[PDB]
Protein backbone atom coordinates (compact mmCIF):
# COMPACT_ATOMS: atom_id res chain seq x y z
CA UNK A 1 0.00 0.00 0.00
CA UNK A 2 2.44 2.66 -1.48
CA UNK A 3 1.19 6.09 -1.53
CA UNK A 4 -2.65 4.51 -0.84
CA UNK A 5 -1.68 2.33 -3.76
CA UNK A 6 -2.31 -1.64 -3.11
CA UNK A 7 0.43 -3.58 -4.06
CA UNK A 8 -0.29 -6.99 -5.28
CA UNK A 9 2.01 -10.03 -5.92
CA UNK A 10 2.07 -13.36 -8.21
CA UNK B 1 -17.01 8.99 -21.04
CA UNK B 2 -16.87 6.38 -17.91
CA UNK B 3 -16.48 8.86 -14.80
CA UNK B 4 -13.73 7.34 -12.44
CA UNK B 5 -13.29 8.77 -8.65
CA UNK B 6 -9.73 9.59 -8.53
CA UNK B 7 -10.24 11.27 -12.21
CA UNK B 8 -12.91 13.64 -10.75
CA UNK B 9 -11.33 14.51 -7.41
CA UNK B 10 -7.77 15.00 -8.82
CA UNK B 11 -6.52 17.44 -11.69
CA UNK B 12 -4.45 16.19 -14.56
CA UNK B 13 -0.91 17.14 -13.38
CA UNK B 14 -1.15 15.56 -9.78
CA UNK B 15 -2.32 12.58 -11.49
CA UNK B 16 0.80 12.57 -14.15
CA UNK B 17 3.16 13.43 -11.48
CA UNK B 18 2.06 10.84 -9.47
CA UNK B 19 1.71 8.06 -12.25
CA UNK B 20 5.37 9.00 -13.19
CA UNK B 21 6.28 8.52 -9.96
CA UNK B 22 5.58 5.18 -9.33
CA UNK B 23 6.62 3.78 -13.00
CA UNK B 24 9.85 5.21 -11.91
CA UNK B 25 9.83 3.32 -8.72
CA UNK B 26 8.29 -0.09 -9.80
CA UNK B 27 9.48 -0.32 -13.45
CA UNK B 28 7.57 -3.92 -13.14
CA UNK B 29 4.47 -2.91 -12.18
CA UNK B 30 2.07 -0.79 -13.09
CA UNK B 31 -0.68 1.36 -11.76
CA UNK B 32 -4.20 0.62 -11.99
CA UNK B 33 -7.97 2.27 -11.17
CA UNK B 34 -10.78 -0.60 -11.18
CA UNK B 35 -14.11 0.74 -10.35
CA UNK B 36 -17.60 -0.83 -10.77
CA UNK B 37 -19.67 0.26 -13.95
CA UNK B 38 -22.31 2.43 -12.33
CA UNK B 39 -25.07 0.84 -12.41
CA UNK B 40 -23.91 -2.74 -12.91
CA UNK B 41 -25.48 -5.41 -10.68
CA UNK B 42 -22.55 -6.12 -8.74
CA UNK B 43 -21.09 -5.87 -5.30
CA UNK B 44 -18.55 -2.62 -5.34
CA UNK B 45 -15.06 -2.59 -5.05
CA UNK B 46 -13.81 -0.56 -2.06
CA UNK B 47 -9.85 -0.60 -2.93
CA UNK B 48 -9.57 1.50 -6.07
CA UNK B 49 -5.87 1.81 -6.43
CA UNK B 50 -3.23 -1.06 -7.12
CA UNK B 51 -0.05 -1.24 -8.84
CA UNK B 52 0.00 -5.08 -10.09
CA UNK B 53 2.70 -7.29 -11.94
CA UNK B 54 3.40 -6.80 -15.30
CA UNK B 55 3.07 -10.35 -16.09
CA UNK B 56 0.05 -10.81 -13.66
CA UNK B 57 -3.07 -11.24 -16.27
CA UNK B 58 -6.17 -10.31 -16.61
CA UNK B 59 -8.08 -13.59 -15.64
CA UNK B 60 -5.32 -13.49 -13.08
CA UNK B 61 -6.78 -9.96 -11.66
CA UNK B 62 -10.35 -11.22 -11.94
CA UNK B 63 -9.94 -14.08 -9.59
CA UNK B 64 -8.42 -11.53 -7.23
CA UNK B 65 -11.57 -8.96 -7.60
CA UNK B 66 -14.14 -12.00 -7.27
CA UNK B 67 -12.52 -12.81 -4.00
CA UNK B 68 -12.78 -9.49 -2.81
CA UNK B 69 -16.17 -8.16 -3.67
CA UNK B 70 -17.89 -12.06 -3.07
CA UNK B 71 -18.83 -12.61 -6.35
CA UNK B 72 -21.18 -16.10 -6.69
CA UNK B 73 -18.65 -17.21 -8.90
CA UNK B 74 -22.47 -18.45 -11.20
CA UNK B 75 -21.79 -14.71 -11.50
CA UNK B 76 -19.90 -13.39 -14.81
CA UNK B 77 -17.16 -10.66 -14.63
CA UNK B 78 -15.94 -8.41 -17.41
CA UNK B 79 -13.38 -5.74 -17.71
CA UNK B 80 -13.61 -2.77 -19.95
CA UNK B 81 -10.94 -0.47 -21.00
CA UNK B 82 -11.89 2.54 -23.26
CA UNK B 83 -14.73 0.57 -23.99
CA UNK B 84 -13.28 -2.99 -25.04
CA UNK B 85 -13.16 -6.05 -22.59
CA UNK B 86 -9.53 -7.45 -23.15
CA UNK B 87 -8.70 -11.34 -23.44
CA UNK B 88 -8.35 -13.28 -20.21
CA UNK B 89 -4.96 -13.80 -20.96
CA UNK B 90 -3.44 -10.72 -21.56
CA UNK B 91 -1.33 -9.14 -19.06
CA UNK B 92 -1.69 -6.19 -17.32
CA UNK B 93 1.45 -4.87 -18.51
CA UNK B 94 0.53 -5.10 -21.89
CA UNK B 95 -3.06 -3.71 -21.72
CA UNK B 96 -1.43 -1.00 -19.57
CA UNK B 97 1.13 -0.38 -22.54
CA UNK B 98 -2.14 -0.27 -24.84
CA UNK B 99 -4.88 1.91 -22.63
CA UNK B 100 -2.93 3.64 -20.25
CA UNK B 101 -3.97 7.53 -20.07
CA UNK B 102 -1.63 10.77 -20.17
CA UNK B 103 -1.30 10.92 -16.22
CA UNK B 104 -0.03 7.06 -16.77
CA UNK B 105 -2.62 5.63 -15.46
CA UNK B 106 -4.78 2.34 -16.68
CA UNK B 107 -8.67 2.89 -15.76
CA UNK B 108 -10.79 -0.31 -15.54
CA UNK B 109 -14.16 -0.45 -15.00
CA UNK B 110 -16.38 -4.38 -14.34
CA UNK B 111 -19.70 -4.97 -14.59
CA UNK B 112 -21.28 -8.92 -14.68
CA UNK B 113 -23.03 -8.04 -18.00
CA UNK B 114 -20.54 -7.53 -21.25
CA UNK B 115 -22.96 -5.69 -23.31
Amino acid sequence: EDEDFEILSL
Amino acid sequence: SMKFQYKEDHPFEYRKKEGEKIRKKYPDRVPVIVEKAPKARVPDLDKRKYLVPSDLTVGQFYFLIRKRIHLRPEDALFFFVNNTIPPTSATMGQLYEDNHEEDYFLYVAYSDESV
